[PDB]
């Protein structure tokens, strides 16, 4: 089909021109939810501190990649800090910075791992991946985040999304590298 | 892009996979699922390359041995043009209505 | 919704699993993408 | 004005449509005849665009220059499978012809698809027009459209030899490039595609 | 037991039928999927009959002899020409195979046709009637006859490569020639014919 | 009874032509899906990857052995890898092969083995245990597979085929050797 | 079906527990094994 393209109006065909059908499709993979629900690790704690701060995510790992495919997010999470440790303690986004948790929620370890759940603590509306204030560009707010966890010993960190919403969608470039060929090639899965 | 007393004339086909010499020009190509179209008062085009495999579904990376692409390619042609002087064709590609993909994977990593 | 899924429940109340969500007093790109042309441009023939 | 024409797997869209000339019938209508004994079959899949380079319209060439182009033609798809398959076959012919020439070109070209053309004098040529045809002007369109029957005095033909049609394309106004920024010449193509094709008289293909 | 089988315009009449054998399914229904987004086609004037010699049944093969031949073959017609023209084809077959020996003669031949064989081993060769298959037996008859649906893990094959059947034909008894009118050699012919052939992607025949 | 046998039509029989009966049946033993739904040992790791391949199911154990008696298949999958190892990871038919899981799912061990529920994602509508592609017989394509898993340790491997279809049957060899005897023969349980 | 029997039931969804089947738009052997001849081809006699 023709059309005045400069307008910016979608355009979206079938195959019915060359005389094609339509299948059926089920896009369940590409829901933002589902996606974004599993657990990434964004590695280990410092002073056995970790903020909860959503950009600490690999930004390669299908979790980090997506979210940053957005310019506004807002969710819930869970936690899960494997390692061989005794107790995670968490305080709440704006509270100060503590010597210890002490009485602050604290949740003991069981086999290993410690996993909990989080509700969303900011006192805005949303948050932002990317915010441009203050920065001016010629061709991040303390206020984001998700609190702050303390623990008895170095841990692996996992974040988990939950009832997640992002909004005004960004690029998500792909990280192959081609080297000079034209094609890109791995060695798949196959049977050996 | 070009300007208005430019004209040109193009033509683009999707060559199924195992088609010999992949064809050169627009003659040969005429044998192929494919669509010619000419400048005028609208400056877009939209073409839809299709799915056919043996299989309901494709992969999304290819595997070291291959050789050929096994779902085939797109051949963009000109079929003629008023003018040497170059016309620019911006190149663009957005999913079908049908388009779906499966199977979430993090590939992480070097 | 999302990816959890167990027939039967969950145990705690909504108030101590969730966030409670406020209103003062909608999927931009589902319509967008909705709204796209899938016709013709002029006229067919054969 | 602008127009697509499909054929199968192959479309075809033109800005500067300037309508379809329709020769001789309005539909190429498919009457069995007792030449097949009814063994006759359509093949729909042949029924498709090819396309061919005919000439480049130049400033040199003056009024009745003559280029032509014998239908059927060499065929390296479908169509041409059919003439190795099978000894008879008819068809009819859905034809665009095109010279893209800039809107600051001037001249005019006449196509016409002429049935039964075995020779053809120079004052014949002025009287061309009383064949199925349509105009190359560029001021106005880039495109031409006559769509043709099927005919001749059988109702098949034994593959080839016999050219019932013949496309024609001559020079009635010289092609122009007085005002600076038109092109210095046009190149002509042909697209075509073959309709209602029966074939009959199944042989081997090969050795 | 006198039948006529035709396919397009082909015929074959056999006089010692024993029936047809359907295998895995009393009919090729085709249901078009995805992988073919709609643009599929039938092909009927490809739906005739072809021959071949197999092989010669002879006194000296023994038990397990085993003839086979992998389809789709070679073909030197219509159905030849589509692997040239599209990328994917898929197609059930209608076979008949024959021994033409006299009702002197004695023996016995095993006729099945086997999916995605790769390999056999000689113990395998015991249990081959778990394969839709029938018997040519000098006696009672010289006709075999097994009609087989398309079958694979795709919906088309990408032409040939790909042998989604192979037909059997091995000795179960020797053949023989003891009572002096027979014959000492029975010619093998096989006569096949591919149903419902459905071909997409359309590529140049030719260059 | 006599009969056309050349025709190929089958023909079963009672013993009510001598007199008989016929004893009521119950066969429940001989359903395909009740018989391969049983965990099976194919093996250990590699450096700690394995290919899910059915084909790689012993082929003289009764499930190796059934799943080769049809030339199609269809099923789920359950894993358990047992052995002194932390935790078994996996990634669907079509990934590229990586050099760690990390973040395509996970499961941690617990009291020395990992078992879970996989689904079936291979391209195809079914799979064949044979494949006669290229490889003209005289007298198995990469994409045949249920994924990959990696493991923390060395283990052993067990599947299980969950919801089995099976189609066109494909001979079974007995196993045992007979030597030159004519009755095969070996020890049955007995009371001692 | 198979051999898994728990009285009870399954706690997770079944778009979690197995791969969900689709249609487009059946047991040969069991069909193949009814239709066998199980009479007496010719006359009985006593």
């Amino acid at each position: 089909t023709t059309s005045a393209g400069e307008g910016a109006d979608p355009v979206t065909t079938d195959a019915s021109a060359h005389g094609g059908d339509t299948r059926t499709t089920r896009r369940a993979h590409t829901d933002v939810t589902f996606l974004l629900d599993r657990f990434t690790l964004v590695g280990k704690t410092n002073d056995n501190k970790l903020v909860l701060d959503l950009l600490s995510t690999k930004e390669k790992s299908l979790v980090g990649a997506l979210l940053r495919a957005a310019t506004y997010y807002f969710s819930d999470l869970e936690v899960a800090c494997v390692g061989t440790n005794a107790w995670v303690g968490w305080t709440p986004n704006g509270s100060p910075v503590l010597t210890e948790v002490g009485d602050n929620p604290v949740v003991f370890s069981r086999r290993g791992t410690t996993r909990f759940a989080l509700p969303y603590t900011a006192p805005h509306r949303v948050l932002a991946t990317v915010y441009n204030g203050d920065c001016k560009y010629k061709p991040i707010p303390t206020t984001f985040n998700y609190g702050m966890i303390y623990t008895q010993a170095e841990v692996d960190v996992y974040l988990r999304m939950k009832r997640a919403e992002l909004y005004c969608p960004r690029p998500v470039l792909t990280h192959y590298d081609h080297n000079g060929r034209d094609r890109y090639k791995t060695t798949l899965v196959k049977p050996a | 892009t070009g300007p208005t007393n430019n004209k040109a004339k193009y033509m683009v086909a999707y060559i199924p996979p195992g088609t010999h010499p992949l064809p050169e020009t627009p003659e040969m190509a005429s044998h192929c699922y494919h669509a010619e179209w000419d400048t005028g008062l609208n400056s877009t085009f939209t073409f839809t390359v299709p799915y056919f495999s043996a299989a309901d579904y494709a992969y999304t990376y290819a595997d070291e041995p291959e050789q050929a692409s096994v779902q085939g390619w797109v051949g963009v042609y000109q079929i003629t043009d008023t003018h040497e002087k170059d016309g620019a064709v911006i190149v663009t590609v957005s999913a079908g209505p049908d388009f779906e993909f499966r199977m979430p994977i993090s590939p992480s990593r070097q | 919704s999302g990816n959890t899924g167990s027939i039967i429940n969950n145990y705690y109340m909504q108030q101590y699993q969730n966030s409670m969500d406020t209103q003062l007093g909608n999927d931009w790109f589902s319509k967008l993408a909705q709204s796209a042309f899938s016709g013709l441009v002029g006229a067919l023939l054969a | 004005r602008i127009v697509t024409t499909s054929h199968g797997t192959t479309t075809s869209t033109t800005q500067s449509s300037v309508g379809v000339t329709y020769g001789y019938a309005l539909t190429d209508k498919f009457l069995p005849g007792p030449n097949t004994n009814g063994l006759e079959t359509r093949v729909e899949q042949a029924e498709r665009f090819f396309k061919h380079k005919l000439f480049d319209w130049t400033l040199d060439q003056q009024f009745g220059t003559t280029y032509v182009l014998e239908l059927p033609t060499d065929h390296k798809g479908i169509y041409g499978q059919l003439v190795d398959s099978h000894a008879y076959i008819r068809n009819g012919w859905d034809v665009q012809v095109s010279a893209t020439a800039t809107q600051f070109n001037g001249g005019c070209l006449l196509v016409a698809m002429v049935p039964e053309l075995c020779k053809l004098d120079d004052r014949e040529k002025y009287q061309l027009t009383l064949f199925p045809h349509q105009f190359l002007n560029p001021r106005t369109n880039t495109t031409a459209h006559i769509q043709v029957p099927y005919l001749g005095v059988d109702r098949h033909d034994q593959g080839t030899r016999h050219k019932a049609w013949t496309l024609v394309v001559m020079v009635l106004a010289p092609y122009t490039n007085d005002q600076t920024i038109g092109s210095t010449k046009a190149e002509v193509y042909v697209n075509i595609a073959p309709t209602n094709v029966y074939v009959a008289g199944e042989k081997p293909v090969k050795q």
